[PDB]
RNA sequence: AGCUAGUUGGUGGGGUAAUGGCCCACCAAGGCGACGACGGGUAGCCGGUCUGAGAGGAUGGCCGGCCACAGGGGCACUGAGACACGGGCCCCACUCCUACGGGAGGCAGCAGUUAGGAAUCUUCCGCAAUGGGCGCAAGCCUGACGGAGCGACGCCGCUUGGAGGAAGAAGCCCUUCGGGGUGUAAACUCCUGAACCCGGGACGAAACCCCCGACGAGGGGACUGACGGUACCGGGGUAAUAGCGCCGGCCAACUCCGUGCCAGCAGCCGCGGUAAUACGGAGGGCGCGAGCGUUACCCGGAUUCACUGGGCGUAAAGGGCGUGUAGGCGGCCUGGGGCGUCCCAUGUGAAAGACCACGGCUCAACCGUGGGGGAGCGUGGGAUACGCUCAGGCUAGACG
């Protein structure tokens, strides 16, 4: 068993997106999609879909990245260069507003959830609330 | 607002008056997660009314003896010694891990 | 540590170590020399050097170090302790007040005459 | 020396005396009417607990007891005397005691 | 009690021109003239390449020196602008422009702040007429700084408050002589002073 | 007793008072009920003295002998002048 | 590591202003503990202080707020009040007293005294102000206080001067013996005029009271200042204290003589055993300046206790392995509840401090008025993503 999905998810991505990969499913679940909705959206991955491996519901999340590269190692370079799960259980993490953070002095995103849903920090201090802080990729 | 409480009977055995667990969760002063501590409360019960594992509701009151200074506003919801069970085992351990160790 | 392993038992602080149980860290301690040996220091580099054992007026006592060229330490000077070592004589945890009771530095004094204590001449 | 304003030290001793004095008379005399009282002693009883009563308040007129001291010692008296008589009573003098 | 002592001395060491002299150090007298190397016996000697710190050192003493101001202010005047909104490489320079002795001296009541400071020290001028000295005197903007009275009929003074026509006073500047006032027009900023220091630095070696 | 008085808060030869309201039993720069009102001395100023009767009023509607110099005070701001 | 007899609770009662095992009687057999009882150790807690990028550490002097204490211990009377610093009773150590029976004593109040100490002052001034107590009042009382003295103890301002003035004195170090250095440095030229002297010389203070008229409101008028004849205002008025540390690397500033593992330096790694920029003085040099340097202690650097922000194959560091209690952690779906969680209103967050604007003593230090912020908590209200929770479902985990 997962001892927490979000976490997971974002590894799982965090691990595929590290080697190039064209896709990386993970397991379908009400929220991930979510945060996906906004990583997606967010520019950070083409978008993702739903897709039953095993009549097994998942989130096949396309991951994306830069042009090729010169000299010495074409590798192109990670859209998603950082990801990391902030609140995860075993040591919760909500944040009020005023507490939420600037990621990457404000050119990566922080995903707080609050009780008008989840969404980026920028989006918090819109509709002006705080919630707990989820993954916050840059 | 005098203070008021749910929390639970683990202990009836003595006059009139009773015992309360009370957990109680709160974030960690600085390790953030949130600890779910606990405290014993004694309500006075008058009809000897609510009764062993029971949620009830304490209230800050005039006192009727030291350590004993509150009383039962209400039955939340009866039978589900589940929770003394716990309590009770909780305390069960103990005597044993002196010299040699609880049990199990 | 699983945060739980610090919330259970969290870090543990720390403690200083006084290196000058002169007591009460007062930072000067009158007191009446018993011996006024003099000592060889270790290893890496040698010489003579004045010693001072004295005897604390807080029923502590040391091998209180004299500095300064020469000194005019009698077995019987009422003294003062202060501090400081020898990383060349083990066991030698404090140093001398020279100016203030017995002690008036050394006379052939001219520069750091703060230390050594000397007053000051009247050249010209 | 001599704190002269130290008088008080005297005022407080005679002071004192009038005190004591005057609340040993309520207790010792206050039995009395328990005494009595538990006995079946309709008036003196009903009758000497006025004498209580009064000298009580009277007490708490100065400062003695005051406060509601009185009552208390007043309430405590009576109460005791009441319930006491549920032995065939029937209050005379009554007064002290309505009904 | 400030420096009081070869002066023209802190120039070859500090290195630059220090004008703390006040006249002379126009020809042939300010030292640095076929002397510009520092003091000391080897002096003319090599100099080992500075300490990536020396730099922080000196060039702060230069901006201090220059000034003939004590560090003891010249530091507390340092947290005074940090602590103060700005950029404080400037309002240091700033404030460290309307000390009424700068002040004066900028406006032309004398050479400098080392003939000017004293001839502070003795009512010889006034801000607002009520006067001061206090050399230590912070003008704010927009302020009258003519002379005292008494001094008015005064050679140096008279003399400085004369040869002053032709030079003009910075921007930031306005007096005259057929008055012998003047005025804080505003607080100047980096620019408007030559000053040969790099504030930067200066900024620097309050850190360590 | 609540009274209403003057409290020191100036300064060796630059004494500045609140006019305060304490109970006497309380220092004369301690603790108290509420201010009301500067006095200066030295008058320095263009207002070395202010009050708000807004409240003495009420204030006064209620125990307080305010301190002889306290009524002096009150009395240029004149919490009295009922015409 | 287990503690408990007034110990936990009941009934009845005493006691107090008041609840109460606060105390007493009798009855039940309970109370507390690893969420750390009980014991031992150190300690007044706070505001705030220092320090830190902060989170945090360390602290709690002066000022403000609460507490306990008044030779060590116990009890209580008088009173609105105390278990009462300069009130009382007893008890013990102690000083003084004494006809030897028997007594008087409390500075942890201002100041002083002695003692221990590295160390912490004046046996002054004043009732003027502010306040406190009694008083009809006048008015006394006030070592609370407002001041002065004492201390470089801290902090802030200040003088030891200013301009010109030698291709550059003498005396004093370096040497390739040409010469370089201390230096515009001084001497000297005028200029200003600290201290010191002459005159005047307060604010702080207008109320109590007198008069007024209704001892109401409004108006007049008595008088009083310790500081102090000081601060300051006008006059004249003499160029008129500099010291301390450091100069091998961190670290800034190099030379010479002396010097021989000795004399000594030292925070560290280290320097001396004839050329030592490291030991001693000088020449100079750097740093700061009525200060400079040391000593001890707290924070920093020390991400070296690591929440922010550490680790565990060989550097210290995985428990010899298991089963498993408590405890921590939990899959996919829907609904209720809305405790965690977020949000708004309000209440509270004293004052001083610290942030900010203007202001006041010639500046600043200090000071006042104003403004802002302030986690936390209390009452109402709102949200429901997440965590919990309560009820229904599924099958990817688990088991069968
Ligand atoms: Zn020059």
């Amino acid at each position: 068993m997962l001892t927490d999905p979000i976490a997971d998810m974002l590894t799982r991505i965090r691990n595929a997106t590290r080697v190039y990969k064209e896709s990386t499913d993970v397991p379908a679940s009400r929220f991930k999609e979510e945060i996906l909705r906004i990583l997606a959206r967010e520019g950070f991955i083409k978008g993702y879909e739903r897709v039953d491996v095993d009549g097994k519901p998942y989130l096949r999340v396309y991951l994306k990245y830069g042009p090729r590269r010169q000299g010495p190692d074409p590798r192109p370079e990670q859209v998603i260069h950082h990801i990391r799960r902030i609140s995860k259980p075993g040591r919760r993490v909500y944040v009020g507003v005023k507490e939420i953070p600037r990621v990457r002095r404000g050119l990566g995103i922080a995903i707080l959830s609050t009780s008008k849903g989840v969404l980026t920090d920028r989006e918090a201090r819109k509709l002006g609330v705080g919630g707990e802080l989820i993954c916050e990729v840059w | 607002p005098k203070k008021v409480l749910t929390g639970v009977v683990v202990s009836d055995k003595m006059q009139k008056t009773v015992t309360v667990l009370v957990e109680r969760q709160f974030p960690h002063p600085l390790y953030g997660k949130v600890i779910k501590r606990s405290k014993k409360y004694l309500a006075h019960d008058p009809e000897e009314k609510y009764k062993l594992g029971d949620v009830v509701e304490i209230i800050e009151s005039r006192p009727i003896s030291k350590r004993k200074r509150f009383r039962v506003l209400r039955l939340v919801e009866s039978g589900r010694m589940d929770l003394v069970e716990k309590y009770l085992i909780r305390r069960q351990n103990y005597q044993s891990l002196s010299k040699r160790g609880g049990k199990a | 540590p699983t945060i739980n392993q610090l919330v259970r038992k969290g870090r543990e602080k720390v403690r200083k170590k006084s290196k000058v149980p002169a007591l009460k860290g007062a930072p000067f301690r009158r007191g009446v020399c018993t011996v006024v040996r003099t000592v060889t220091p270790k290893k890496p580099n040698s010489a003579l050097r004045k010693v001072a054992k004295v005897r604390l007026t807080s029923g502590y006592e040391v091998t209180a170090y004299i500095p300064g060229e020469g000194h005019n330490l009698q077995e019987h000077s009422v003294v003062l302790i202060r501090g400081g070592r020898v990383k060349d004589l083990p066991g030698v945890r404090y140093h001398i007040v020279r100016g203030v009771y017995d002690a008036a530095g050394v006379k052939d004094r001219k520069k750091s005459r703060s230390k050594y204590g000397t007053k000051k001449p009247k050249e010209a | 020396r001599n704190l002269s304003a130290l008088k008080r030290h005297r005022q407080s001793l005679k002071r004192r005396l009038r005190n004591k004095a005057k609340k040993s008379a309520i207790k010792t005399l206050s039995k009395k009417a328990i005494q009595l009282a538990q006995e079946g002693k309709a008036e003196e009883a009903l009758k000497i607990m006025r004498k209580a009563e009064s000298l009580i308040d009277k007490a708490a007129k100065g400062s003695t007891l005051h406060k509601n001291a009185a009552a208390r010692r007043k309430s405590r008296l009576m109460r005791k005397v009441r319930q006491l008589l549920e032995a065939a009573g029937a209050p005379l003098i009554g007064g002290g005691l309505s009904a | 009690g400030r420096y009081i002592g070869p002066v023209c001395r802190l120039c070859r060491r500090e290195g630059v021109k220090l004008y703390l002299k006040g006249e002379r150090c126009y020809s042939p007298k300010c030292a640095m003239e076929r002397r510009p190397y520092p003091p000391g016996q080897h002096g003319q000697k090599r100099a080992r390449r500075p300490s990536d710190y020396a730099v922080r050192l000196r060039e702060k003493q230069k901006l201090r020196r220059i000034y003939g101001i004590s560090e003891r202010q010249f530091r507390n005047l340092f947290e005074e602008a940090s602590k103060k909104k700005g950029v404080t490489g400037s309002v240091f320079l700033g404030l460290l422009e309307s000390r009424l002795d700068n002040v004066v001296y900028r406006l032309g009541f004398a050479v400098s702040r080392r003939q000017a400071r004293q001839l502070v020290r003795h009512g010889h001028i006034t801000v607002n007429g009520r006067r001061v000295d206090l050399p230590s005197y912070r003008v704010r903007p927009g302020d009258e700084i003519a002379v005292a009275e008494k001094s008015r009929n005064l050679e140096l003074i008279r003399q400085n408050l004369e040869a002053m026509k032709g030079r003009k006073v910075g921007p930031w500047l306005s007096l005259d002589v057929e008055g012998m006032k003047g005025k804080f027009l505003r607080l100047p900023d980096r620019e408007d002073l030559a000053l040969p220091v790099n504030e930067q630095l200066v900024i620097e070696f309050y850190s360590r | 007793m609540v009274k209403i008085r003057l409290a020191r808060f100036g300064s060796k030869h630059n004494p500045h008072y609140r006019i305060v309201v304490t109970d006497a039993r309380r220092k004369r720069d301690g603790k108290y009920i509420e201010k009301i009102g500067y006095y200066d001395p030295r008058k320095t100023t263009p207002d070395w003295l202010k009050v708000d009767v807004e409240r003495a009023r009420y204030w006064l509607s209620v125990g307080a002998q305010p301190t002889d110099t306290a009524r002096r005070l009150l009395r240029q701001a004149g919490v009295f002048r009922q015409e």
